[PDB]
This record gives C-alpha cells, sequence and structure tokens, in this order.
RNA sequence: UCUAGUCCGACUUUGUGAAAUGAC
RNA sequence: GUGAAAUUCUUGGAUUUAUGAAAGACGAACAACUGCGAAAGCAUUUGCCAAGGAUGUUUUCAUUAAUCAAGAACGAAAGUUGGGGGCUCGAAGACGAUCAGAUACCGUCCUAGUCUCAACCAUAAACGAUGCCGACCAGGGAUCGGCGGAUGUUGCUAGGACUCCGCCGGCACCUUAUGAGAAAUCAAAGUUUUUGGGUUCCGGGGGGAGUAUGGUCGCAAGGCUGAAACUUAAAGGAAUUGAC
C-alpha cells in the first residue's frame, strides 16, 4: 500500500564519468507539507567506480554522489568523495613492509574544500634478501612530507571538475611515487580517501555544465 | 619451575606493552603474548560459489575476500584447538605446522 | 640568538647600558647599534628609534624583556636599552 | 518503468549477528526501505532466530516481496556485529546469500561493511573477560 | 588461605585494634 | 556588592566635542592605559568588544546581549563566560553556551566582550567566620543571617512548631502553590544527592 | 629559627576552624599576598589592591586578574584559544 | 462552608493573506 | 540477551537503513623473539623547547674513577582532597537466572571510579623472581644504530633503495661441554676445597609474623622501621615411577 504512492526517478552521474545511468530510486510523490523533491535533495548515493566507468580494473573505488537537482524524472548528482572498498585496503596491508598515511586540507577553484588521504608502502627490490623493507622513521616523514607537497599543488591548481579526472587514472598517485623514489621505493601509492567539508552553495548554472540534456 | 625461557611471551628490552582484548572472551592480554591469527577467506562460503556465480550480474566479477585478524589469550586458544599442548621436546618448534 | 655575540663586547667591547646614556652615545655619534628590550615602554621606545633613524644607527629588538638583556650582559640589573661603541668582534657586520 | 532486460539494483543490508538475521533491502541511497525480514520473525523460539534454516526462510520472503517492486538486482553488504564487538559474521549470512541467489535475484557487487574502530571504547565483560 | 585474603584478614584487624585503642586513649 | 572588577573607559565622542565616560565589566588581562576597540571591525582581543556575528565558534566572550542594544546582560560575574557554539546566516542568530551550561539562541547583531570576567575563583576561598559573612551582605542586602523554619512557631512559618523540630510534611511545594505556602524545595523535579548523570 | 612546624601563615587562627580548612584557605592566602612579575616594567613589584585588582607599586599598571592569583589558569587557556582564533580569521 | 492568588478554555482587544484538510 | 531463559525496550515506532551534528574516550590493521627510556613507562600528524645513547674523530682536560651509610629525584594500577569532564566500561547496590543454598561465576540496569588539572600517596609476580663496575673464557646465522670497503641495477633525486665483506655498540636467538649446578637449566648462573679483581644490599628449619609495641612519614587508606612469649619435626627445591 504506502509503495503505491512512490514515484521512481533515475539517477544521472557529472560528465566526467563515461555511463550515466547511475541507477533507480523512488520516493513518496509529492503531497501538501511534504514536496518530493525535497525529499530527494542531496541524497548521497554510494556506487562503484567499475559502474560509472564500464572498467572492471576499478572495482576497488567508491564514488559519493549526491543529488543537486531535480529537473523532472532525472536527478542530478555531484561528485561527493571517493573512498576503498574495505576487501580493497586490508588486502594492501601486510605485514613486513611499512605503512605510510598522510592527509592534507586543500581549496580548489571552485571553493570546494577537500580532504585527500593519502596511502602507500615500501617496496623490495629484485635482488632484496632481507624479509623485511622497513624504512626509517626519518625516511617515513621525508616521504610523508613530499605526499603532502604533492597532493597540495594538484588540488590547488585545478577545479574540482579536473581533480576528479585526475583519480580516475591516479596521476597523483603516480607522481608521488615518482618524487618519494630518491627516498625509498614505494607500492600501491593511492588516494585512499576525499571527503567535501565545505561546498559553495548550489549553483544551477554550474551544475549544468558537466550535465546533458536528458530530455 | 621455569617452563619456558621467553616465559609464555615475546618482550625483550621493554618494559611495559599495552594488552589487547581476547576476540573470544574479551580477555585482556599482552599483545606479545596474545596467539594471533590472520584468516583469509572468500566472503562467499564454498559451499554457496556455484550458486552465486551463476546469479552473477556482471560479466566479469570477483568475489572479495574476508580478512580477520583473530587474537586469542591462552585459554581460549587452547579450548578452541587453535593451539595444542605439545611435549616438552616439541615446545621449543617455532616454525609453524604443515 | 645574539647572545654570543653580545657576550663578546662585554669582555672586548665598548658600551653604554641604560637610557640616558644611549641617548647621549647618539647625540655624539659614538654609539653604533642600538638594542632595545621587548618590554621598553613604548613612547621610550619610540624615541629611541627617532633618535637612531635621526643619527643614521641601526637598531635591533632584542627578543626578551629588560630582565633577560642585563643578564646576557653578564649584570645583576634591569637593561630597557644599551648602544654598543666598539663592536668588539664581528657584532655589528652580522645583525 | 523498466524494460526488459533492464536491472533494477536494490542494496540489501545484512545484519548476520549471533542472536539475530536482519535481511534489509534498500534503495541505492539507503533511505527508502522496501522490506525487511528478520530471523526472529519464522521462528518460535530465541534460540534458533540465528539458525541458518531461519536466515533461508527470511531471505526466501525478501526475494518474493521484490519482485513486486520491480527490483531484480541487489547488492550485498554484510556486517557483524562490529564495533569493539565480535567481528565474525554470524551463522546466517551463508544461508542468507545463498538463498538470495536461488530465488531469481541476481547478486551484484559484494561488500563488508563491518563497523571497524581504528584504535576504540572498552569492551564489556572487564579485564578477566567472559568466563564460562 | 590465599595470602592476599588472609593479609586483607589482618589489615582490618589492624583498624579494629586501632580504633579500640583510641578509645581508650 | 561585585566581585568582578570594573574598568572606566574613555571614549571619543562621534559627534561632539567632549569625552564620553564608560563603565565595562573588566575582562581577565585588562590593564590601564590599555586600547580597547568596540565595533564590527574590531579585531578579536581579550578586551575588545564585538558582535557575536564576527566572532568565531569556540571564542570565549562575556557580557553578551540578550537584545541588540541592552548593552549586556550575560556572563557578567567573575570568572564566568560563555562559548560562541555556531552561526545561523540564514536566521542571522547565533549559539552561544552560558555559564549555567545552557544553550540559547541570541541574535547575531548582540554585541559581547572577548575573553573572561576577571576575579574568578573567588568562592573557592573559605570564608571561615560569620563575620566574614557579615561584611560580604552588609553591602548586598539584608538576607544574612537566615533563620530556618523549623525553628520557628506555626504563626510564622509553614514549618514551625512541634515537640521536635521536624518539618511534618514534604519539604517539596507545587509550581502553583500561593505566596506564604511555597517554601522550601520549589517544584523539585527530584531530591537527594545528586548521583550519577543526575549531577551532570 | 622555624617558628611553626607547618601551619605558616595560617598561624594567625589559631585552633579555629579545623585542620582541614586552614590547610584549604592556606594555598589562597599566600598566594593573595604575594609579589608578581610585572611584565610591563620588569619587577616584582605587583601585588592587590582588591580581589581581582593587581597594581604594580612601581610603574603604576593596574591589572585585572584573579581573585587571589594575578593570573588564573583558565585565564592563560583562554589567551591561547583567542589567539589561535584570531591567527585563522585574520590569514 | 468559602476565598485572594494561580493554572486552563471561550468571547473580547482582533485586522491583512496563503496553503492543506473538512463541513454545508 | 542466553546453554536455555528472564529481568529489560517496543505501533507513544523499539531493533534495522542513509545523511548530518555533538560529546567524551581510544589511537586498530602496519606492529616484529623490533626500537627508545634509570625504572615506572613510551605508538595518529606537524611545529617548538631542552635532553640523550651509539658511531666517527691524529680535538681537549689528565685520574677528575668504581660502588655507596646518611640524605635525595622519579616511581604502573588502585586510593585520598578539591575543580572540570562524565562516551564507554564499571567495584558497591538492586534485580533476573542457575542452584539443595549462590551475597558468585552468566545476563540486565547502575554509584564511586575510569579521562583531565592542582595537591598527596610510594606500593606490585615494580620479574630476567638473577645489584653495579672490570678482565678472561666456544661456534653460528639473523636483526637494530653508526661507520669503512667493494659492486651494478633502479618508471629515482654524489646520494638514497638493494647486493657482498668487515669493524664498534645494542635487544635477542640457535648449537655445543672443554665448564657449572641438587637438578631444571645457564655461553653465564663458567673461569670455586686447585677456595681471595672491587664494592653495596641482603638470608640462617617451619610457624607465631610483617603480628605486638615504640619511633617516624601520611588528611586517610597505610608506608618505613620491627620483636617476644609460645608452638612445631619437618616445611621446602628439583627430578623419578605410579595412580588420578
Ligand atoms: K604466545
Ligand atoms: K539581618
Ligand atoms: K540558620
Ligand atoms: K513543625
Ligand atoms: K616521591
Ligand atoms: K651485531
Ligand atoms: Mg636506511
Ligand atoms: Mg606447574
Ligand atoms: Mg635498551
Ligand atoms: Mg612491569
Ligand atoms: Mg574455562
Ligand atoms: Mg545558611
Ligand atoms: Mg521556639
Ligand atoms: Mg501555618
Ligand atoms: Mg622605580
Ligand atoms: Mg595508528
Ligand atoms: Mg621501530
Ligand atoms: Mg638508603
Ligand atoms: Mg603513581
Ligand atoms: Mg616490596
Ligand atoms: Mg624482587
Ligand atoms: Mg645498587
Ligand atoms: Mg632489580
Ligand atoms: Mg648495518
Ligand atoms: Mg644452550
Ligand atoms: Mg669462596
Ligand atoms: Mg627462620
Ligand atoms: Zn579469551
Ligand atoms: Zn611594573
Amino acid at each position: 500500500d504506502p509503495y503505491a504512492k512512490k514515484d521512481w526517478y533515475d539517477i544521472k552521474a557529472p560528465s566526467v564519468f563515461e555511463v550515466r545511468n547511475v541507477g533507480k530510486t523512488l520516493v513518496t510523490r509529492t503531497q501538501g507539507t511534504k514536496i518530493a523533491s525535497e525529499g530527494l535533495k542531496h541524497r548521497v548515493f554510494e556506487v562503484s567506480l567499475a559502474d560509472l566507468q564500464n572498467d572492471e580494473d576499478h572495482s576497488f573505488r567508491k564514488i559519493r554522489l549526491r543529488a543537486e537537482d531535480v529537473q523532472g524524472r532525472n536527478v542530478l548528482t555531484n561528485f561527493h568523495g571517493m573512498d576503498f572498498t574495505t576487501d580493497k585496503l586490508r588486502s594492501l596491508v601486510k605485514k613486513w613492509q611499512s605503512l605510510i598515511e598522510a592527509h592534507v586540507d586543500v581549496k580548489t577553484t571552485d571553493s570546494y574544500t577537500l580532504r585527500m588521504f593519502c596511502i602507500a608502502f615500501t617496496k623490495k627490490r629484485p635482488n632484496q634478501q632481507k624479509r623485511t623493507c622497513y624504512a626509517q622513521s626519518s625516511q617515513i616523514r621525508q616521504i610523508r612530507r613530499k605526499m603532502v607537497e604533492i597532493m597540495r599543488n594538484q588540488a590547488q591548481s585545478c577545479d574540482l571538475k579536473d581533480l576528479v579526472l585526475k583519480f580516475i587514472p591516479e596521476s597523483i598517485g603516480r607522481e608521488i611515487e615518482k618524487a618519494t623514489s630518491s627516498i625509498f621505493p614505494l607500492q600501491n601509492v593511492f588516494i585512499r580517501k576525499v571527503k567535501i567539508l565545505k561546498a559553495p552553495k548550489f549553483d544551477l548554472g554550474r551544475l549544468m555544465e558537466v550535465h546533458g540534456d536528458y530530455s | 619451575t621455569f617452563k619456558r625461557r621467553n616465559g609464555g611471551r615475546n618482550k625483550h628490552g621493554r618494559g611495559h606493552v599495552k594488552f589487547i582484548r581476547c576476540s573470544n572472551c574479551g580477555k585482556c592480554c599482552p599483545k606479545d603474548k596474545a596467539i594471533k591469527r590472520f584468516l583469509v577467506r572468500n566472503i562467499v562460503e564454498q559451499a554457496a560459489v556455484r550458486d552465486v556465480q551463476e546469479a552473477c550480474a556482471f560479466e566479469l566479477y570477483t568475489l572479495p575476500k574476508l580478512y580477520l585478524k583473530m587474537q586469542y589469550c591462552v585459554s581460549c586458544a587452547i579450548h578452541s584447538k587453535v593451539v595444542r599442548v605439545r611435549s616438552r621436546t616439541d615446545r621449543r618448534v617455532r616454525e609453524p605446522p604443515q | 640568538s645574539i647572545n654570543n655575540r653580545l657576550a663578546l663586547v662585554m669582555k672586548s667591547g665598548k658600551y653604554t647600558l641604560g637610557y640616558k646614556t644611549v641617548l647621549k652615545t647618539i647625540r655624539s655619534s659614538k654609539g653604533k647599534l642600538v638594542i632595545i628590550a621587548n618590554n621598553c615602554p613604548p613612547l621610550r621606545k619610540s624615541e629611541i628609534e627617532y633618535y637612531a633613524m635621526l643619527a643614521k644607527v641601526g637598531v635591533h629588538h632584542y627578543n626578551g624583556n629588560n630582565v633577560d638583556l642585563g643578564t646576557a650582559c653578564g649584570k645583576y640589573y634591569r637593561v630597557s636599552c644599551l648602544s654598543i661603541i666598539d663592536p668588539g668582534d664581528s657584532d655589528i657586520i652580522k645583525s | 518503468s523498466v524494460r526488459e532486460g533492464e536491472l533494477v539494483f536494490g542494496v540489501a543490508h545484512i545484519f548476520a549477528s549471533f542472536n539475530d538475521t536482519f535481511i534489509h533491502v534498500t534503495d541505492l541511497s539507503g533511505r527508502e526501505t522496501m522490506v525487511r525480514i528478520t530471523g526472529g520473525m519464522k521462528v518460535k523460539a530465541d534460540r534458533d532466530e540465528s539458525s541458518p534454516y531461519a536466515a533461508m526462510l527470511a531471505a526466501q520472503d525478501v526475494s518474493q516481496r521484490c519482485k513486486e517492486l520491480g527490483i531484480n538486482a541487489l547488492h550485498i553488504k554484510l556486517r557483524a556485529t562490529g564495533g569493539n564487538k565480535t567481528k565474525t559474521p554470524g551463522p546466517g549470512a551463508q544461508s542468507a546469500l545463498r538463498a538470495l541467489a536461488r530465488s531469481g535475484m541476481k547478486i551484484g557487487r559484494i561488500e563488508d561493511v563491518t563497523p571497524i574502530p581504528t584504535x576504540s571504547t572498552r569492551r564489556k565483560g572487564g579485564r578477566r573477560g567472559r568466563r564460562l | 588461605m590465599r595470602a592476599k585474603w588472609k593479609k586483607k584478614r589482618m589489615r582490618r584487624l589492624k583498624r579494629k585494634r586501632r580504633k579500640m585503642r583510641q578509645r581508650s586513649k | 556588592g561585585r566581585g568582578a572588577p570594573l574598568a572606566r573607559v574613555t571614549f571619543r565622542h562621534p559627534f561632539r566635542y567632549k569625552h564620553q565616560k564608560e563603565l565595562f565589566v573588566a575582562a581577565e588581562g585588562m590593564y590601564t592605559g590599555q586600547f580597547v576597540y568596540c565595533g564590527k571591525k574590531a579585531t578579536l582581543m581579550v578586551g575588545n568588544v564585538l558582535p557575536l556575528r564576527s566572532i568565531p565558534e569556540g571564542a570565549v566572550v562575556c557580557n553578551v546581549e540578550h537584545k541588540v542594544g541592552d548593552r549586556g546582560v550575560f556572563a557578567r560575574c567573575s570568572g564566568d563566560y560563555a562559548i560562541v557554539i555556531s552561526h545561523n546566516p540564514d536566521n542571522g542568530t547565533t549559539r552561544v553556551k552560558l555559564p549555567s551550561g545552557a544553550k540559547k539562541i541570541v541574535p547575531s547583531g548582540c554585541r559581547a566582550m572577548i575573553g573572561q570576567v576577571a576575579g574568578g575563583g573567588r568562592t573557592e576561598k573559605p570564608m571561615l567566620k560569620a563575620g566574614n559573612a557579615y561584611h560580604k551582605y552588609r553591602v548586598k542586602r539584608n538576607c544574612w543571617p537566615k533563620v530556618r523554619g523549623v525553628a520557628m512557631n506555626p504563626v510564622e512559618h509553614p514549618h514551625g512548631g512541634g515537640n521536635h523540630q521536624h518539618i511534618g510534611h514534604a519539604s517539596t511545594v507545587r509550581r502553583d502553590a500561593p505566596p506564604g505556602q511555597k517554601v522550601g524545595l520549589i517544584a523539585a523535579r527530584r531530591t537527594g544527592r545528586l548521583r550519577g548523570q543526575a549531577r551532570a | 629559627t622555624k617558628r611553626t612546624k607547618k601551619a605558616g601563615i595560617v598561624g594567625k587562627y589559631g585552633t579555629r576552624y579545623g585542620a582541614s580548612l586552614r590547610k584549604q584557605i592556606k594555598k589562597m592566602e599566600v598566594s593573595q599576598h604575594s609579589k608578581y612579575f610585572c611584565e610591563f616594567c620588569g619587577k616584582y613589584a605587583v601585588k592587590r589592591k582588591a580581589v581581582g585588582i593587581w597594581g604594580c607599586k612601581d610603574c603604576g599598571k593596574v591589572k585585572a586578574g584573579g581573585a587571589y592569583t594575578l593570573n588564573t589558569a583558565s585565564a592563560v587557556t583562554v589567551r591561547s584559544t583567542i589567539r589561535r582564533l584570531r591567527e585563522q580569521t585574520e590569514s
């Protein structure tokens, strides 16, 4: 009975990703004191990057999408952070190696305040004989310092749309690995998580920039 | 009578080690003394892999694994048969079994 | 800090400790560097700087109150400001 | 408004404790419950609420209700009690997941979402633990 | 008797003597 | 009669050729000869008076206005202060925590002095003497000493009378009791030693 | 010589008011009657005029402080808290 | 057997709109 | 929630799901027969402040040293006084079970406490049950810090990472008896009737007893110091065979 008065809506992803048919979501039909659009606004959808990018190699990454506007039957969402799956992180953390983590708060050109989390692990050499590949605490601090510096530069210059485009190929991770190789070889350098602390007030003009005419 | 050279734990050149809580009963035990086992297994049991795979909604998909690190106290490890009482000669063998 | 360099002057150079003598050295142009404590009276601090600017004498702000400055000079009394007449050993150069 | 062949993905939150089993189906946002059946609703004794048989019956009811709403695909988010308590899923996790696969529902991406503290608050029972 | 509890018993017994002796000073 | 010290401040009158004298509740750290800045654009420093709109969250303030322009009603006693909790730009209001621990909504235009009231820790020192209490209340009002009702006769107090000193009925009285009957614990939600979450 | 073993300044109360109250009041009795360092002139010449008011004998600076001490513990915390907030806003 | 006060409802002060819902 | 149950919560919407916020605590995985510290103890990032071992040294002083009555600093947890804080957990208390009884173990709620500041307390299986300094006396690999030498690779900026040889210092481990020991066992617990490098503390069958008393320290809780009368032929250590 209660489900007989619910209208299904389609979820649309930004133009950054390939597949825009994220899925479907329902909500109670519009009624006095309860507008349907209000109920759907700011709803957070968690969908794997593999579905958005149609690539199974990205199954380890999850994308947070929040609804911004409801144009007709389509719900327009936007990037709202990303994080690893539980299995992915647990697979990277192994004994007999050093774990290095870093975080930084940066502001993009679109007034978006982000908190990027980086992660890396020490890498053995092909001819290495000792079982461990630990790094000295001084080396860890040097590596962590370069992680923060690189993350600031990549985010302080580009906008949110361009910054997200760097996460899909993990361009930032490769740059961090290249820069820190002179200190200690690293493996599995990723941007583990991204948080949206403060977002600029809604602007329909900018929302439609990354969304096409779904009519 | 002293039963073990290590005193039943693994502590050298340090005074105090913070304890952990037994995964079974919650008993406090020093981390260096607790019996630790890292269990990695498929999130889907082998008896259900065939059914789940047939119902998969994707052409290709790898079932994620379940990583769980178990820390037991001495009493729970013995009772659960994680470890067994060994003869005086076999107590010194530190290499994991086959 | 400049305590190590200042200590050399106290045993090899020429100096005057106190507000009244510092003005005297600036008037006669015998002062080459003026050091002022951070808790010096604001009006007194401005007057000394104006005198030093008029006489083309460098002014350095000591990192501490009048108590610390006197101790660094090897003395048992507070010093709000002082003037260096003879650098002694590489005191005015690196300042 | 779904054409033949298209998959309408839902999210099934499976909470497999050692005292009861929950099979909660929601939307992708998790803010719209579709059906919620617990193992305690299918048995008479408190001891059988977490049994695999109870989990199987709950899964069958959930699968039937999902078809009525047009839901044919489910994302699996399994979890244990978590927190400072046991991290091991209960005995009803495997039975519930297998039952859904054998009811026409197409299983999507499976994930473990047990709440894992990065430290934690003190566990109950005292420093000597639960003594049996 | 466990030594810890025997120690506890003696400490209790010393309070009574301490209080029973200070009763007359 | 006031524990907190007071500060005399001189201002230049905005449009009259004369000095403007003021008397502020002294904030901890204030000193003679200090410059005090009041206004929307005054910097965040102890002693300055700013509107709540310009004070960031977590700041310690005192003498907070309840109504814009009422000149300060909140957190005026020695050692007391208010904490800015959050701002609401839509409603133009601010949340502050009062000394009693209550949260209140006030318009963002309300002014407040940065810092806490000076003279804190006064009540920690024991009086030790009736005379010290006498001198304290000699300059406040005629409220000391206090005679217990159970020591009076029935004619002048509900607790009076009886061959033993005792109340004889529940000391908790309802809110609507008329004057002369409303004595003791007025509208007490509970009684007894405050143990557990009650004393939070 | 040592006139009192432990009573110190609270010896003026004789045998009255109980030991705990005398011990409790000793802390504030000593602090409110002691000289404090003057940040302005650099002398130990700050004494309490009245509760919460502290004036320097030498330079004449009058400062609003604690009831029985020049600087209360919360006073230091407030200054650091205000300073931290100012830097963020003035960034 | 009553009463000041106090709490509570209606009318009055008391006008201008809108929406939802309901009645005639 | 439990072996099973019950106390307990619930259509006044419990449990469950998503988002957001506050509060207080904690700092998982990495994490090791690894590190630092006089010990207690120390594990999220970055900055500041002082301190420190080892290594390197063709620098300097030139016996300034070792161990220590008295006397001092620090000293887990619990506890004590007051203020703050009060999530979680939780003595006492209450209740639900179990039971012949159950003031317990299990379950539910919960006070002090658990966190912090100021001031005390000075005790732990505070254990390596092994005081500190010095010399000598087997072998072997691994590991941590520093340095020397050799060598050719790195999606790297001489150096780092890795490989090989060696030196000093550290936490340990493995084999072995030519040793020691009542043995367990120990590369020190060896160099001891073939007895002696230096120095401090400390023990003299088992109980009574860390009790009484006096002194001293502490707000208290107690700490430190510390007997006798009397009682007893064993108590105890290591190992062996049985029985359980
Ligand atoms: K062990
Ligand atoms: K009176
Ligand atoms: K009275
Ligand atoms: K009476
Ligand atoms: K001490
Ligand atoms: K070595
Ligand atoms: Mg290295
Ligand atoms: Mg034994
Ligand atoms: Mg060490
Ligand atoms: Mg210890
Ligand atoms: Mg058992
Ligand atoms: Mg009174
Ligand atoms: Mg009378
Ligand atoms: Mg009467
Ligand atoms: Mg003077
Ligand atoms: Mg950590
Ligand atoms: Mg380490
Ligand atoms: Mg001694
Ligand atoms: Mg302590
Ligand atoms: Mg002892
Ligand atoms: Mg000992
Ligand atoms: Mg010694
Ligand atoms: Mg020792
Ligand atoms: Mg090395
Ligand atoms: Mg051996
Ligand atoms: Mg001998
Ligand atoms: Mg004896
Ligand atoms: Zn256990
Ligand atoms: Zn002064």
